[PDB]
RNA sequence: CCGGGCACUCUAACGGGACUGCCCGCGAAAGCGGGAGGAAGGAGGGGACGACGUCUGGUCAGCAUGGCCCUUACGGCCUGGGCGACACACGUGCUACAAUGCCCACUACAAAGCGAUGCCACCCGGCAACGGGGAGCUAAUCGCAAAAAGGUGGGCCCAGUUCGGAUUGGGGUCUGCAACCCGACCCCAUGAAGCCGGAAUCGCUAGUAAUCGCGGAUCAGCCAUGCCGCGGUGAAUACG
């Protein structure tokens, strides 16, 4: 069942299955569901050509999406990177940005342990 | 006509009164089945009358109060205890053999400063 | 401790954020209790002394 | 509506000052409805004992106000003959609300 | 126990069956003090034990508890540098515990995807002389008969 | 590091709050700072007079502050004069038009506080401590007073190591609250330090 | 996720002082000891230096940075 | 679970109110 | 809800009640085993209480204090910054790795506390944080308030997922003079590690462990997952 740039879903809830669109998380195929006027609890198999083609009639062109989403975050990155800012030092060398601690647990935006000597 | 038991049981007070009848309960506007429904200890409840052969002898009417639904039911059990004693007192031969006139005084103990919830200890590591 | 860091009692502190207890007996500077306006070693003191009635030993 | 709000730091005062004033009303008075107790207030207050740490020392101590209410019913003149001024306890305090 | 003999907990009585065993089964069945939704599996698996088989699920829970309980075990005792293997008897206690904590254990270690399932399919094989939990019991036992050569190191 | 403050134990039964009035949210604090300067005024002033306690009472707006003194004539003065001018000092820095009360105590000695500022004076002038403490303890005894204790901190004499004196009598069981335990504490400042005074005193059963 | 929601704060301090040099043409270094102040569009094309505390460093406002705030050029941490 | 701020433990956790924890 | 009434649950002040007193047994005695009666027993359960002293234990950085150094200066005000830094290492925790589970509606049962511009029922606006309006409670009467696990109903179907919520992009509220350094919170989106943890090591013997929520102090706000209390359900085991 293609709706966006690419993406197929399959076998499964309907609502849940928009989840593994890039830009629709729950509440964005909830309200796809509304909307489009599609019962929610509905196999992926079982969507009629003409649900499908509404749901992609409304999930295609009302958010950004896929790729222009992912460009979209990658230039905003790149956009206050080139500039002097210190968010974009954060983003630089690789550290925590919502300003938390880095004397400990740092470990998910620094990457795997390299332990030096002591 | 009728008699009375109240009984207590982990911060709950069930007032029970008993009268003859079928054997029909009820508890707070609810029949005693659509109040503890789905609850595996709840013919506890009406353990006490099964030493004087009740439940078509008898009828009852409950009003519980206080804590959880468990302590209801045990609450319940004493009273109608009580009241099964003050309607006839030989009873009690057949009762406390039972067990069923003896307040459980076990209660939620406070909790102690220095310690998670009043007897865990925080671990320590490397002593 | 230090009595020109006691300056919020005359509080005029140019903005409403500034206030903060500043036990008034022992001048504590970061513990204090805002109900009797003391710290809790003045508290613990003046408590065993007797001079805060209706305070006791608590014990359950 | 004669509301007679007592409060206090001590139990036994409270019990003296409000049982002194039934007494006084109860010779003049109606089948006055009396002292009614009402809950406490309890304010407790943890304290790390020794300064500078020892962290897991800590002792508390607790302050309780007592509420008594009185009630009286239809006095009108003899009750506060002996009501003006006659009260022998001062950690009590009384407050009238009508 | 340094003092006293540390008098055995009584354990309160079933409201089905009116059986003793029945409700420590139950005790070990609840985690997280949820005696209330322990009682619901131990039930809904009594149900679909009585159906699967159209047997007593009483005398099917008896007997396999009863062949679940070991009758030896091992012990290990400071002899001589390092410690041994000794082999013993057991409590009828200790027995009891054993075998309702291999039932609970081998019961959650099955594929069956439902709580009561498991309990219940668990039974039925502990029942029939088979199973998990009767395996690791005729481990227990073939830890004994097999250092029986340390016979002489009881204590 | 133990053995807490024994009138902090002993404020609920057999002894009683230097300070019982009612208050609540909005006064408390001010209140109790009140309470305060007073005491800290009347130790300014009456610490030569000889008093031991301080009770500050409150109805409304009615202050009814009592001394007991070891020496009401120093307190009163000749012709009531120094009733005149500290208890209207004590009305310059409180509005609230607070009156004066005196009262006698009797044997000086059998007051925990006033043997503890006895030994304290006696230390700042330099006595060889223990023959105070004895002689402290048997002025106690020798009225009534089934117990007495005294207790004095280091660098006793002077000397440069501090030490824990000793030389109680009696009976003085600090662990059992049932029988009105007094206690008194001293300060001592001297030239070589600062020696603390702890003055128990046993006294009556029930 | 930054809000300030409504009437966005910005300092008299530098504000008056802008606002005033801008009449008179660009003018050259300024001096900033407020980092707590927000930038607005007419600061575009000036050199403001600001304080690390310690420093006084210079920082080149441009169209770019104009929603942020005067300071996440001046870096207060010195490290490797 | 408890983490989950989207989700209504998560929300009872924190105690807080929005759209998947309306107050009433 | 009303009339009305205190019997009841209750609130809070004084009392009664347990003493190995009764009986069997054993014993020289204390006492021990067992039994009845009793709400309860052999210290019924929990506190407050910590001996002569010890380790030259801890803080003059709470206070008070003995000596030695400071004086356009260590004192003193204010702005900014810092105590929040990171290639690492431990301690204490929080959340998890799921089906005895998650989420969604629906519904029931606590105790202890807090609140005069402070708590904020209720109506409106907003997906929401929150805003506007506004009633009441000097609070056993009002409000915080909904307890949560639980109950019935439903969907999920063993899968890095309707598990898990880290990280990050954007939008927005609020306290506050002011959220770059460096706040909480809401909304959209992103949906990381983690599928029961190596050697080793910790807590707990009865309502205890385990789990579930609630409140409080400090505080304009809050980085509280801390700390101090409260109750809901409720074990396993102790040969020695
Ligand atoms: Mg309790
Ligand atoms: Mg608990
Ligand atoms: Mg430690
Ligand atoms: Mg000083
Ligand atoms: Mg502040
Ligand atoms: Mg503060
Ligand atoms: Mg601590
Ligand atoms: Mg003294
Ligand atoms: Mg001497
Ligand atoms: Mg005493
Ligand atoms: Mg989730
Ligand atoms: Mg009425
Ligand atoms: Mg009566
Ligand atoms: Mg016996
Ligand atoms: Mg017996
Ligand atoms: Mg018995
Ligand atoms: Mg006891
Ligand atoms: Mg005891
Ligand atoms: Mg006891
Ligand atoms: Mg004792
Ligand atoms: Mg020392
Ligand atoms: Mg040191
Ligand atoms: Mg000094
Ligand atoms: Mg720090
Ligand atoms: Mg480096
Ligand atoms: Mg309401
Ligand atoms: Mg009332
Ligand atoms: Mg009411
Ligand atoms: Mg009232
Ligand atoms: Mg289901
Ligand atoms: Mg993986
Ligand atoms: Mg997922
Ligand atoms: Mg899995
Ligand atoms: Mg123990
Ligand atoms: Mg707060
Ligand atoms: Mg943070
Ligand atoms: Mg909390
Ligand atoms: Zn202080």
């Amino acid at each position: 069942a293609r709706i966006a740039g690419v993406e197929i879903p399959r076998n499964k809830r309907v609502d849940v299955a928009l989840t593994y669109i890039y830009g629709i998380g729950k509440a964005r195929a909830k309200e796809a569901l509304e909307k489009t006027g599609i019962n929610p609890a509905t196999r992926v198999k079982d969507l009629t050509e003409a649900e499908v083609v509404r749901l992609r009639e409304y999930v295609e062109n009302t958010w950004k999406l896929e790729g222009e989403l992912r460009a979209e975050v990658a230039a905003n990155i790149k956009r206050l990177m080139d500039i002097g800012c210190y968010r974009g030092l954060r983003h630089r060398r690789g550290l925590p940005v919502r300003g938390q601690r880095t004397r400990t647990n740092a470990r998910t935006r620094k990457g795997p342990r390299k332990t030096v000597a002591g | 006509e009728q008699y009375y038991g109240t009984g207590r049981r982990k911060e709950a007070v069930a007032r029970v009164f008993l009268r003859p009848g079928n054997g029909k309960v009820t508890v707070n506007g609810q029949d005693f089945n659509e109040y503890f429904q789905g609850l595996v200890r709840a013919v506890a409840a009406l353990e006490p009358l099964r030493a004087v052969d009740a439940l078509g002898h008898f009828d009852a009417y409950i009003t519980v109060r206080g804590g959880g639904k468990s302590g209801q039911i045990d609450a319940i059990k004493l009273g109608i205890a009580r009241a099964l004693v003050q309607y006839n007192p030989d009873y009690r031969a057949k009762l406390k053999p039972l067990g069923f006139l003896t307040r459980d005084a076990r209660v939620v103990e406070r909790k102690k400063y220095g310690k998670h919830k009043a007897r865990r200890a925080p671990q320590y590591s490397k002593r | 401790a230090r009595k020109a860091l006691i300056e919020k009692a005359k509080r005029t502190p140019k903005f409403k954020v500034r206030a903060y207890t500043r036990c008034v007996r022992c001048g504590r500077a970061r513990s204090v209790y805002r109900f009797f306006g003391l710290c809790r070693i003045c508290l613990r003191e003046l408590a065993h002394k007797g001079q805060l009635p209706g305070v006791r030993k608590a014990s359950w | 509506k004669i509301r007679i709000k007592l409060r206090g730091f001590d139990h036994k005062t409270l019990d003296a000052s409000a049982q002194k004033i039934v007494e006084a009303a109860r010779r003049s008075g109606a089948q006055v409805s009396g002292p009614i107790p009402l809950p406490t207030r309890v304010r407790r207050f943890t304290v790390i004992r020794g300064p500078f740490k020892h962290k897991d020392s800590r002792e508390h101590f607790e302050l309780r106000t007592h509420n008594r209410l009185v009630d009286i019913i239809n006095p009108n003149r003899k009750t506060i003959e002996q009501l003006m001024t006659l009260d022998l306890p001062t950690g009590v305090e009384i407050e009238i609300k009508t | 126990a340094r003092r006293r003999r540390a008098e055995v907990r009584q354990l309160q009585p079933d409201l089905v069956y009116g059986d003793v065993l029945v409700t420590a089964f139950i005790n070990k069945i609840m985690r997280d003090g949820k005696k209330n939704l322990a009682a619901r599996i131990f039930y809904d698996a009594c149900k679909i034990i009585q159906e699967k088989t159209g047997q007593e699920p009483l005398k099917v829970f008896k007997q396999a508890v009863e062949n679940v309980k070991p009758r030896m075990e091992v012990r290990s005792r400071r002899v001589g540098g390092a410690n041994y293997q000794v082999p013993m008897e057991v409590s009828p206690r200790r027995q009891q515990s054993l075998a309702l904590r291999w039932l609970v254990q081998a019961a959650n270690q099955r594929p069956e995807r439902r709580a009561a399932v498991r309990i219940a399919h668990e039974l039925m094989d502990a029942a029939e002389g088979k199973g998990g939990a009767v395996k690791k019991k005729e481990d227990v036992e073939r830890m004994a008969e097999a250092n029986r050569a340390y016979a002489h190191y009881r204590w | 590091g133990n053995k807490i403050h024994p009138i902090g134990f002993r404020l609920g039964i057999t002894r009683d709050w230097e300070s019982r009035w009612y208050a609540g949210k909005k006064q408390y604090r001010h209140l109790l700072l009140e309470d305060q300067r007073i005491r800290g005024l009347l130790e300014k002033e009456l610490y030569s007079a000889g008093l031991a306690r301080v009770d500050i009472e409150r109805a409304a707006d009615n202050v009814a502050v009592t001394v007991h003194v070891a020496k009401p004539g120093v307190v009163i003065g000749r012709g009531g004069e120094r009733i005149r001018v500290l208890r209207e000092e004590l009305a310059k820095l409180t509005g609230k038009n607070v009156a004066l009360n005196v009262q006698e105590v009797q044997n000086p000695n059998l007051s925990a506080p006033l043997v503890a500022q006895r030994v304290a004076e006696q230390i700042e002038r330099r006595f060889a401590v223990r023959r105070a403490i004895k002689q402290a303890v048997q002025r106690v005894m020798e009225s009534g007073a089934k117990g007495a204790k005294v207790i004095v901190s280091g660098r006793i004499g002077g000397a440069e190591q501090a030490r824990t004196e000793w030389a109680a009598q009696g009976r003085v069981p600090l662990h059992t609250l049932r029988a009105n335990i007094d206690y008194g504490f001293a300060l001592a400042r001297t030239t070589y330090g600062v020696l603390g005074v702890k003055a128990y005193i046993f006294l009556g059963e029930v | 996720p930054r809000s300030l929601k409504k009437g966005v704060f910005v300092d008299d301090h530098l504000l008056e002082k802008v606002l005033e040099l801008n009449a008179k043409g660009e003018k050259r270094l300024i001096k900033t000891w407020s980092r707590r102040s927000t930038i607005v569009p007419e600061m575009v094309g000036h050199t403001i230096a600001v304080y690390n505390g310690k420093q006084h460093v210079p920082v080149y406002i441009t169209e770019n940075m104009v929603g942020h705030k005067l300071g996440e050029f001046a870096p207060t941490r010195t490290y490797r | 679970g408890k983490g989950d701020r989207r989700t209504r433990r998560g929300k009872i956790w924190r105690g807080t109110y929005g759209k998947y924890r309306p107050r009433k």
